[PDB]
């Protein structure tokens, strides 16, 4: 568990790093198990949250195990805690506004 | 004919700073990528600056430039004898629906 | 007869011998003209490969995955299979 | 990357011209050829140009109708034909392509009738034409 | 009676094998139909509260 602080607007980066570096399937969630991001093969897969048109992942970094989360346009309610599901590493990382 | 208003010829001392101010319209500078080409008279023309600030392999870093609104400049430092060439201002213009080059600017040194 | 067996669907390894024989099928059959695969080791670079790219017909045919010498393939013939867990009707093939 | 042409030619008013510009890569579809001239004493002028990966072709304002331009798919070459040869056309002809690989990084569907001619790099040796 | 589906044809696709875009030829000229059987679904939940 880590703490990452951003104020507003700029693109934060939240990273869960795998231990294989061969693009295994990951996911992202929040404190209500609402999906945010997620690999599906070699594509992306959004979710029906309030961060649908904002968050994105850098696709070139997946081959080295890095699965970031780039949330642009930080709104006033973006202080929550998001998890990864890579293999079992449910790394809950929180945010602030 | 010069739809992009380029100066016809410039002159400076070798090693100094000279800027070619190629201006145009709002349909070829502000919403299009401009580029420059260098040709000694009798040689094959070749680009020196693309994507408004970039240098290909074989081009020194003494050449630079900008793309400011309806105008596009050239940062040309380090003048020598071997840059005795005509410099052009080429970009796409969707209003004419064609690529349009500039009037050509010939630099010369002492 | 009378063989029950805990099958599995999500941990098979005939799947990975299919996913890397269809990747190898679409590399000799659908050759793109420009292919921007990344190749980098924060800042990264993207490459660009180019092959001769003609248009060819493409109709998938059925492919059987036979067993090599020394092994055998089971077959969960239970007509209401959950996918995982025990499968009470099992035949060899 | 190489880009070679045919040789210099002489013409007559009423005839046509068949100048080629043959590539060096595997195919033409990775490059966006153009066709620029250079009148003596003056600068250059973009006459025509072809993009084979979208099947499009673009022209200037003046040279429409007189110029047809065809890229042969087999031997990796592009032609440039022109009729109505008058004495103002006495110039050297240059073929120059660039990389079409930047259009893919645009978002989703792109303009398939549009043009992406920018930053030509592989300028050919130049074919000098004259009419008599 | 039947439902229509406003499809498209792409030339700049993300391929499924690896990461990285492909770029293909222009489409063929004439008619190209394909009859096929939708024997499957891949759904996905959305578990709220
Ligand atoms: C679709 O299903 C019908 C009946 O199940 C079958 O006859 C037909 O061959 C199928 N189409 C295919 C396999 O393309």
């Amino acid at each position: 568990k880590k703490v990452v602080l951003g104020k507003k607007g700029d693109t934060v980066e939240l990273t869960c790093t795998a231990s294989q570096k061969k693009s295994i399937q990951f996911h992202w969630k929040n404190s209500n198990q609402i999906k945010i991001l997620g690999n599906q093969g070699s594509f992306l897969t959004k979710g029906p949250s309030k961060l649908n048109d904002r968050a994105d992942s850098r696709r070139s970094l997946w081959d080295q195990g890095n699965f970031p989360l780039i949330i642009k346009n930080l709104k006033i309610e973006d202080s929550d805690t998001y998890i990864c599901e890579v293999e079992d590493q449910k790394e809950e990382v929180q945010l602030l506004v | 004919q010069s739809i992009l208003t380029q100066p016809p010829s410039v002159s400076a001392a070798p090693g100094q700073k000279v800027t070619i101010s190629c201006s145009g319209s709002s349909s070829n500078i502000g919403n299009n990528d401009v580029s420059w080409y260098q040709q000694f008279p009798g040689t094959v023309p070749k680009l020196v600056i693309y994507e408004n600030n970039e240098r290909p392999s074989g081009i020194p870093d003494r050449f630079s430039g900008s793309k400011s609104g309806t105008s596009a400049t050239l940062g040309i430092t380090g003048l020598q004898t071997g840059d005795e060439a005509d410099y052009y201002c080429g970009t796409w213009d969707s209003s004419l629906s064609a690529v349009v080059f500039g009037g050509g600017s010939k630099v010369t040194v002492l | 007869e009378n063989v029950t067996e805990e099958f599995n669907m999500w941990k098979n390894n005939m799947v990975e011998q299919m996913h890397t024989d269809i990747i190898s099928l679409w590399d000799q059959s659908l050759k793109p003209c420009v292919k921007l695969t990344p190749l980098c080791v924060i800042n990264c670079n993207t490459s660009a490969i180019t092959q001769a790219c003609p248009k060819v017909s493409f109709e998938p045919i059925p492919i059987h995955y036979c067993a090599p010498a020394g092994f055998a393939i089971l077959k969960c013939k239970d007509k209401k299979f959950n996918g995982t867990g025990p499968c009470p009707s099992v035949s060899t093939v | 990357v190489q880009l070679v042409q045919s040789g210099a030619e002489v013409n007559k008013p009423g005839s046509s011209v068949k100048v080629s510009c043959q590539a060096s890569g595997a195919t033409l579809n990775s490059h966006a050829f153009s066709w620029v001239r250079q009148a003596p004493g003056q600068g250059l002028e973009w006459m025509a140009g072809i993009i084979p990966i979208f099947g499009s072709s673009h022209y200037a304002q003046k040279f429409r109708g007189r110029v047809t331009i065809s890229a042969d798919e087999s031997t990796r070459t592009v032609y440039l034909h022109l009729r109505g040869l008058r004495s103002d056309d006495t110039a050297v002809y240059y073929c120059a392509s660039n990389s079409i690989a930047g259009v893919a990084a645009a978002g989703d569907y792109a303009d398939y009738d549009g043009g992406y001619y920018y930053d030509m790099d592989v300028w050919g040796q130049g074919t000098t034409v004259t009419v008599s | 009676d039947s439902i229509t589906l406003p499809c498209r044809i792409k030339q700049i696709i993300n391929m499924w094998q690896r990461i990285g875009q492909a770029m293909y030829a222009p489409p063929i000229q004439g008619v190209i139909r394909c009859v096929s059987n939708i024997t499957g679904l891949i759904l996905t939940r959305d578990g709220g509260s």
